[PDB]
């Protein structure tokens, strides 16, 4: 299976984190995960940097590993939650959801 | 905005076996370990292209990538061939 | 080992371009690799998304692999090449280089 | 620009056993396979904070953290204390 979007459903009540956190609880983050190999398909979006060790590796296996799939694009989320000061608090934190992977 | 054929290989976010791109147009032939040849094409991107479109010689596989933006799909008429022994 | 930048010499006489690259045939290009384990130190620079995923890896091995060590800063270098025109070229290439390495 | 103890675990772009950080020290302990409570410290960045300066629960590992933005080194004085059984 080649570097795609897979899912990763989070559970913060799983987490322990109902404490805290009042909505939502849960939420879909995704997780990339996947093959990176020669060549590098235009969705992949490579760096040159790719490119070049993805070749190094499959000459070489020794000298550096594959090119990992990970997040290239994210968005954010709002969560309300307690804070220390025991207000709630609605914030928007950032880099929360994958939209696209990619070959780094 | 370029498109091109996949067969072997082709991404979801682009169904009918049609990819789109800012760069290239690529097939390429590799021997799988079986040492039939299997062929692919598809879409790559503009950057790292100098560096894919052309081949690198890999100990224990043979392959060739070809690349073409000359019009939609020109890849359907790559034909590049195993490099010889 | 941790993630970190380390040691990717690039030797393009090696990979067969000597034919079309005039200059450098050598460069040091760096790559990344090592663990990704938490907490996400500074200097890794995670997102919000690798801290969730390095959490929930580590709570379940299942439902996601741990986070990947990749470039998260790149440099460019000039290449002085041949092109299919027999026109002499010298041209920046960006994302060659590893500058900093993160879990991502 | 916060300064910051470390001792298990410290980065080559900063020597002497202080690393600086935009976000916060941590102290953590954490029981390896071991079973004798190991300690490390070091500095956390701003994003991801709210989610790693506290404490989730692991299978088969006790952990737990905790940070401080209160003073330059402020973690030598963080003693986090293993989750019982």
């Amino acid at each position: 299976a080649r570097c795609s979007r897979k899912a990763l459903h989070v559970n913060f009540k799983d987490m322990g984190w109902d404490d805290w956190i009042i909505a939502p609880l849960e939420y879909e983050a995704f997780h990339c995960e996947g093959l990176c190999e020669f060549p590098l398909r235009s969705h992949l979006e490579p760096t040159n940097h790719a490119v070049i060790q993805t070749l190094m590796n499959s000459m070489d296996p020794e000298s550096t590993p594959p090119t990992c799939c990970v997040p290239t694009r994210l968005s954010p989320i709002s969560i309300l939650f307690i804070d220390s000061a025991n207000n709630v608090v609605y914030k928007q934190y950032e880099d929360m959801v994958v939209e696209s992977c990619g070959c780094r | 905005i370029l498109r091109c054929k996949c067969h072997h290989h082709c991404p979801e976010d682009s169904v009918n076996n049609i990819c789109s791109t800012d760069g290239y147009c690529f097939t390429m032939i590799e021997e799988d370990d079986s040492g039939m040849p299997v062929v692919t094409s598809g879409c790559l991107g503009l950057e790292g292209s100098d560096f894919q479109c052309r081949d690198t010689p890999i100990p224990h596989q043979r392959r060739s990538i070809e690349c073409c933006t000359e019009r939609n799909e020109c890849n359907k008429d790559l034909h590049p061939t195993l490099p010889p022994l």
